[PDB]
């Protein structure tokens, strides 16, 4: 038993919405009406307390146009060949399924038109195929489906949970406790969860994430979420970074908190609260870009990435360097990592002239790979030439050499990354913020603010 | 306590196949009810039991001593067990889609003596018949052939029924 | 005017609770009953819709013991001498204040005992002094206080708002917009806000933070919150960092995300979810710890600090350094910052050996100020000797010798703080986590876990 997909052919707010399913589903978005109507469609299909009342006039898309409500659920009733779970999951129904090797089970709903007698007349049917559907045999007021599913609805025998907004009148530590309870304990095998707080997603795995778009015509996009064993040692940091970022419209992926300091100061000076429209700054560092881009592009959220061109020395080897900054976004593009390159330099002075030599080398490898940089700029991946610091010196260099009495202002800020950036942004004016916003190397801010062309 | 008490206590807490050689009537159905009441109360899963008797009146007497339940137990004759659990849900699967699912089964008119001619009664004129010989059973042999052929009949009868009580 | 304090001498959950007040008050905590009874006390003092019903028997501390309910409020009636609002503020009442040179005003509530007739008999008194309190003149049903203060209560003429849990069924961007509306727009001059979500405190200023303790007998602690003009450029980072940390019992202040990765991996291995019992890791980057330590010591939340003994080069000068990681702890203890120190170093090689001279100078400075180090150890200040990586080498250094094929494992961790450390915590065993948890240099983890002594 593993839920596959649900399609609502008509409801009070849905037109042709088809949502892929799994066990342990989580639904969120901007339109709360669509979420509560999705949960009401689930209660109309699987719970008798809402089934026994029938349909009204108000529970249609238009109140007289296209009077045909159909809610179809896919069950995936078979299991592995090494498990005898298939038999006892099959057990209850007899004549719904025709093929001996049937893999798929359907549960459907049919609603009569409201033109005559002013009632809904809920008609349920299962079957193994969409054609030749057979009515559910009911002998009294209880049909055969009522003994299968037990639906428990929580709002402040196969057990199915339906939880709507559990974070209300709840402390956040109890929200972390609750999320551990649903995502770790095997009692909550099947549930559907609607939430608006990111603290209920602090520990999640093997779950399905469904997002509703902000438009009045609801479009639902679903993504299957999984954390690999390679990411399992630092899994809490990805979960805490992603839970807050799932509720935004446009995201920016950066490296360190110094970039957060600079970008938040710039956005506070030039943008009237970009966070209100759905702009979010994401903190990722030391991990790879593929997980966030997959889980955000599959979910319908646009992503913009600003990254640096950095070189890594290989552990236990001298003189060989790694192209991490290119290879992260090539493997974002699905391409393999390039071969390792080496240079032969004397020991010289390791402090100053070495960084100049790798800066010239970085300029050369940027100059070698310009077609890939053009494809990179085709998507929303903006790669700096040496570092972000040299672009800052190319943009606000006059005010940077005004603030810093040193002759070169790019070495003092690389001397201490965090403390020098705060002292840089402390004595800054409004005009310089418009200057870095105007500059073509900082177009990620122009894409983050998300001004609509039309 | 001699042959009366130790036979009852060794038959309640057993868990395997049971062959009881009871006497010449006078209350063989007392132990049939008392084992079922012990087995249903001990088992707490979704599995149900099936009690099979010959006459329909003894099936009501077993049902009368038991009470009523919503576990899905089958209490009745063996003709009702075969006709409702094996043939009628799964006739359209094992022996072709063209075979009908609803029929009336009269055992008063037909006297045919061939298995292959027997399916012609069911397929054409919607009548389920019986064999010519008393030493035959067309209904029980058809249930054996459907269970041996189709798969979903085998997925049913193991996963609902715990133990079949025969008399 | 400006609210000063409230004392509740008896209520259904309060015994002798005294809370200092201000404008734009925010109340939170573990005990929801205390918060809703505080808001009900405000409704009983300031609204007619709850005053006209009287007191019931269940609204007492014990149901027959100490039947005397007093709710006292102070107003601070005096204004500035350059503003003529004092006369218009005073002239609503005439006989309450005997002398025109009085400074503060009182509003009090008194309840008749419920032994006879089973009714509350709410009596309202005001006056400039606590002694010889006089009644509020009500000619019909409406008293004289009702024309002064109008209370608007929101739950999903001087105006006082009362908002209780506005984060119910609200998107988080709407919560940031609501926080902007509360803390920026001058229409919401006086309000009391109860919340369980950190997103309503993503920016705040000139507000009073009230915390309710986790015990059944409620003890409330209040703190006046203000962000200075020196911290105004990075005010958003402090506010976003503090809003999540305000709802925890034991916090940790660390420098960078590498410490977050290490401590999250270790605490995920040994501790069964420290986040349940009130553990939190707070990111402090580029700022002093004084703001966090004041706003957490004033609220009754214990604080644990782990930092590094670092050196920073002065701007425009060569060879002169500051004891910055020691100066932060010295001005955390209220002492002035030490004078800067200078050294004469040859140019040599600037990469490797200069770090060795800086390390032996750090060890010399750490040995020199051992009495102040013990004074830090008296509180919960844990200062590293050289770096955190050297404490890691002192604890599990053989394990990093196994992991890194380099002979010295500590320099390759300084080569890349974010990328190498993820590879370190990926190849880690469960024995080393108990080793770093049991070490004397990592007692901050033991203070964070918080095992009850007795």
């Amino acid at each position: 038993m593993k839920f596959s997909n649900i399609t609502i052919k008509n409801f009070r707010n849905f037109e042709k919405v088809n949502i892929n399913l799994d066990n342990k589903n989580v639904i969120f978005g901007m339109n709360d009406i669509g979420k509560t109507n999705f949960l009401y469609a689930l209660r109309f299909l699987l719970d008798k307390e809402i089934r026994k009342f029938g349909f009204n006039k108000s529970d249609y898309h238009k109140h007289d146009t296209s009077k045909k409500i159909e809610i179809i659920l896919t069950l995936d009733l078979s299991n592995y060949e090494k498990d005898e779970d298939t038999k006892k999951l099959i057990s209850v129904v007899k004549g719904a399924r025709t093929s001996a090797n049937a893999d798929v089970f359907y549960i459907a709903l049919e609603s009569k038109y409201d033109d005559k007698e002013l009632y809904g007349n809920i008609i349920l049917k299962w079957g193994s195929e969409l054609d030749n559907l057979i009515d559910i045999p009911g002998r009294g007021n209880i049909n055969a489906l009522d003994n299968v599913f037990k639906v428990i609805y929580i709002n402040p025998k196969i057990v199915i949970y339906l939880i709507e907004e559990p974070e209300i009148s709840l402390h956040r530590s109890m929200q972390i406790a609750l999320s551990k309870q649903l995502f770790e304990q095997s009692t909550y095998k099947y549930f559907f969860l609607s939430t608006h707080s990111p603290e209920l997603l602090y520990e999640m795995d093997n779950t399905r994430l469904i997002r509703v778009h902000s438009t009045e015509k609801v479009v639902c996009s679903s993504h299957m979420y999984n954390v690999e064993e390679a990411y399992g040692s630092v899994k809490k940091k990805l979960n805490k970074a992603l839970s807050s970022a799932l509720f935004a419209e446009r995201v920016l992926l950066i490296e360190g908190p110094s970039e957060k300091i600079l970008f938040e100061k710039v956005l506070d000076e030039v943008e009237p609260e970009y966070e209100l429209n759905g702009g979010f700054l994401l903190e990722v560092g030391g991990t790879y870009f593929n997980h966030y881009v997959c889980t955000l592009n599959d979910l319908g959220i646009t992503h913009i990435i600003k990254t640096d061109n950095d070189l890594k020395s290989k552990k236990g080897k001298k003189g060989v360097y790694e192209l991490l900054g290119l290879n992260r976004c090539l493997n974002l593009l699905g391409r393999e990592n390039l071969d390792e390159i080496t240079i032969d330099i004397p020991e010289d002075i390791k402090g100053k002239k070495k960084k100049e030599r790798l800066n010239e080398r970085k300029k050369e490898i940027f100059k070698q790979y310009k077609n890939e940089v053009g494809e990179f700029l085709g998507e929303r991946i903006y790669l700096s030439e040496i570092d972000l610091e040299n672009d800052l010196y190319s943009a606000i260099g006059e005010s940077m050499k005004r603030i810093f009495e040193n002759e070169d202002p790019v070495h003092y800020l690389q001397k201490s990354k965090l403390f020098n950036m705060v002292e840089l942004v402390n004595n800054l004016s409004t005009k310089d913020c418009f200057d870095v916003f105007e500059h073509e190397k900082f177009a990620c801010l122009k894409e983050l603010v998300g001004s609509d062309r039309g | 306590m001699i042959e009366d008490e130790m036979s009852r206590e060794q038959i309640i807490k057993d868990g395997g196949n049971i062959l009881v050689t009871a006497g010449a009537g006078s209350g063989k159905t007392t132990i049939l009810v008392s084992k079922i009441e012990a087995d249903l109360k001990e088992n707490k899963t979704h599995y149900s039991i099936a009690a099979v008797t010959f006459t329909n009146k003894a099936a009501k007497e077993i049902e009368g001593r038991l009470g009523y339940s919503s576990r899905g137990n089958f209490i009745g004759t063996n003709d009702g067990f075969v006709e409702s659990e094996i043939i009628r849900p799964f006739i359209k699967d094992a022996f072709g889609n063209d075979y009908p699912d609803n029929f009336t089964a009269e055992y008063f008119d037909n006297q045919f003596a061939s298995y292959d001619k027997g399916l012609q009664v069911l397929k054409y004129q919607n009548i389920l018949g019986t064999y010519s010989n008393p030493k035959k059973n067309f209904k029980f042999q058809l249930a054996l052939d459907i269970l041996k052929k189709s798969l979903v009949a085998r997925q049913y009868i193991f996963s609902k029924y715990f133990k079949i009580f025969i008399d």
